[PDB]
RNA sequence: UAUGUUAAGUGGAAAAGGAUGUGGGGUUGCUUAGACAACCAGGAUGUUGGCUUAGAAGCAGCCACCAUUGAAAGAGUGCGU
């Protein structure tokens, strides 16, 4: 979280507590996260899970992860360097079962690869990712993922904007990716990577 | 009375700019045809090349335009005898380039028109503050 | 409206009147609307 | 804040009539927070004081807690009955009476000290003046 | 009876805290060579200061924050685009 804060975030002023202490985080926190390419997403951070866990933890539990349960995308993050890490995600994927996190889009990032010397730092293999939380190109990596999940549904368009309305061309500049900008004396040409959403919005154009 | 008597302010390089940036949505709302201007303003491309020209567009009582040139940028002036294209990020905190007076000798002459202060040294010291904002060290 | 013991200025457009003995701030942010 | 060590474990609540014999006029910082009438400051309100006043410095200038907590006090659980001695020790308390300048600081503006002071001073059972050197 | 105070039925329950209530004191800045309030001009010029950015032209953000005409005007106090 702190990572893709610090990377893609408009107030990268506001990290989350980090510490190498058992259950550090007890509440949810939401950051709002603006690809370069200027596609939104919301990163949001919840409490950790530790085997047994209290059967009457778990009905509060269920509170907290209620918008992983709502989520579009659910990242679970496994230690690798730790040798008992199979032992870890099963574990963890029991306690989401009785949390009630159903039929969600799951992508099994396993992180702390500084840790090894034998694995290579950015990996994938399908819904496997290696990568290290310390490291910006991991981070680079996570969020090219989280794009090819997320916003799929963007597909590219061509738009004709008279000069009388700019704030059209603004509106281009800021919700969605410009691949190309055209100058005409009539108006402006942009063909860009929009939503369905912006193609009933633009549709005049 | 008729369309607008108002007037547009705006500057341009010496290469003609049918885009947004400057003259798009400047030229575009007052009505004018643009690519007319790119077959006029070349007349004041010819005698001054690279450097930016603020330029003066006067739509009349008729729906017509008439260009009205004015004298090139005090900062973009200054970026000659500096042999640089960008200015500085921090200025004073770390200068980039250094200028003599020599050459704004000259530029207190090229913009006396323009400047309001009718003595010829004033428009020396006015230069020299446009270079603390730029981010150049000077000498006499 | 916010009905509160502590009235006080949120901004500095916010202003202190007092209206049928009460202690009010008013402002054109309408958020800071207070009663005492 | 806790005594390392007490020669007893209980001890009387005493009694806070009259003006602290010392410690009324600030001696180490530039503003002092002077308790105007007295009150049992617990622990737990000088550590939320203390906080309170040196998150709003942001780890500048000092901060002197010039009052600690001496003394024990005890409790009775609910559904205890009264006799069969005396309760258990509960927290610490220092008995602050009027006139005893509780925190000091230094190394700030006036403004700062002032603003650092009035959010200390919220934490705090007992009436206080912001009083400077 | 005398001189003051209070507008709350306070008097005739209730705290932290909050506040353009009202009376009295006491310091103190400006002021008939004209203040403070309003009303009448002006509020310019380099210049869209530079960088940054599709755009940033006082006014997204960062760094500077000089001079100029004189009555003086910030490289701009808020909105606005
Ligand atoms: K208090
Ligand atoms: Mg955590
Ligand atoms: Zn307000």
């Amino acid at each position: 979280m702190n990572g893709l804060v610090r990377a893609y975030s408009e107030t990268a002023d506001k990290q989350v507590f980090e510490k190498d202490m058992l259950f550090a985080t007890l509440e949810t926190s939401v950051r709002e996260i603006v690809l370069p390419d200027n596609k939104q997403f919301l990163l949001t951070d919840t409490v950790g899970f530790v085997s047994k866990l209290p059967h009457q933890l778990v009905k509060a539990f269920r509170s907290t992860l209620e918008e992983a349960r709502d989520a579009d995308l659910l990242i679970h993050v496994v230690d690798y360097s730790d040798p008992h890490y199979k032992t870890m995600m099963k574990t963890t994927e029991e306690t989401l079962k009785v949390v009630g996190v159903e039929d969600v889009p799951v992508i099994y990032a396993y992180n702390k690869a500084d840790l090894l010397e034998d694995e290579m730092y950015p990996k994938q293999t399908g819904n496997t990712i290696i990568f290290s939380a310390r490291e910006e190109e991991s981070l680079e990596f996570l969020t090219e993922v989280i794009r090819k999940e997320l916003f799929a549904s963007y597909e590219k368009a061509t738009f004709l904007i008279p000069f009388e309305a700019g704030q059209v061309v603004a509106y281009l500049n800021e919700h969605a990716d410009i691949l190309e900008t055209e100058y005409l004396e009539n108006g402006t040409q942009i063909v860009a990577e929009v939503s369905p959403a912006d193609l009933q919005k633009l549709a005049e154009y | 009375a008729k369309k607008v008597i108002k007037e547009v302010k705006l500057q341009i390089p010496a290469g003609k700019a049918n885009p947004a940036p400057p003259v798009g949505p400047a030229l575009g709302q007052a009505g004018v045809n643009i690519m007319g201007f790119c077959k006029e303003f070349n007349a004041r491309t010819a005698d001054q090349a690279g450097l930016i020209i603020p330029v003066v567009i006067t739509v009349f009582e008729d729906r017509s335009f008439t260009f009205i040139t004015k004298t090139p940028p005090a900062a973009v002036l200054l970026k000659k005898a500096a042999k640089v294209e960008k200015g500085s990020g921090e200025p004073n905190k770390t200068k980039v380039a250094s200028v003599t007076r020599a050459q704004v000798q000259e530029i207190a002459e090229t913009k006396m028109p323009d400047l309001n202060a009718a003595n010829v040294e004033s428009a020396m010291l006015m230069v020299e503050g446009t270079a603390r904002s730029m981010g150049i060290i000077i000498q006499d | 409206m916010k009905v509160r013991p502590s009235v006080k200025p949120m901004c500095e457009k916010c202003k202190v009147i007092r209206r049928k003995g009460k202690v009010m701030v008013i402002c054109e942010n309408p958020k800071h609307k207070q009663k005492q | 804040l806790v005594p390392k060590r007490v020669k007893y474990r209980r001890e009387f609540r005493g009694n806070m009539r009259g003006r602290a014999k010392g410690g009324t006029e600030v001696a180490f910082g530039e503003y002092g927070l002077q308790a105007v009438e007295a009150s049992w400051i617990t622990n737990r309100q000088i550590e939320a004081a203390r906080i309170a006043m040196t998150r709003y410095m942001k780890r500048g200038g000092k901060v002197w807690i010039k009052i600690f907590p001496h003394k024990s006090y005890t409790s009775k659980p609910i559904g205890v009955r009264m006799g069969k001695g005396k309760g258990a020790p509960e927290g610490w308390v220092s008995p602050v009476k009027r006139g005893k300048i509780m925190f000091e600081i230094a190394g700030v503006p006036e403004d700062v000290a002032r603003e650092a002071l009035r959010l200390a001073a919220h934490k705090l059972p007992v009436k206080t003046k912001i009083v400077k050197r």
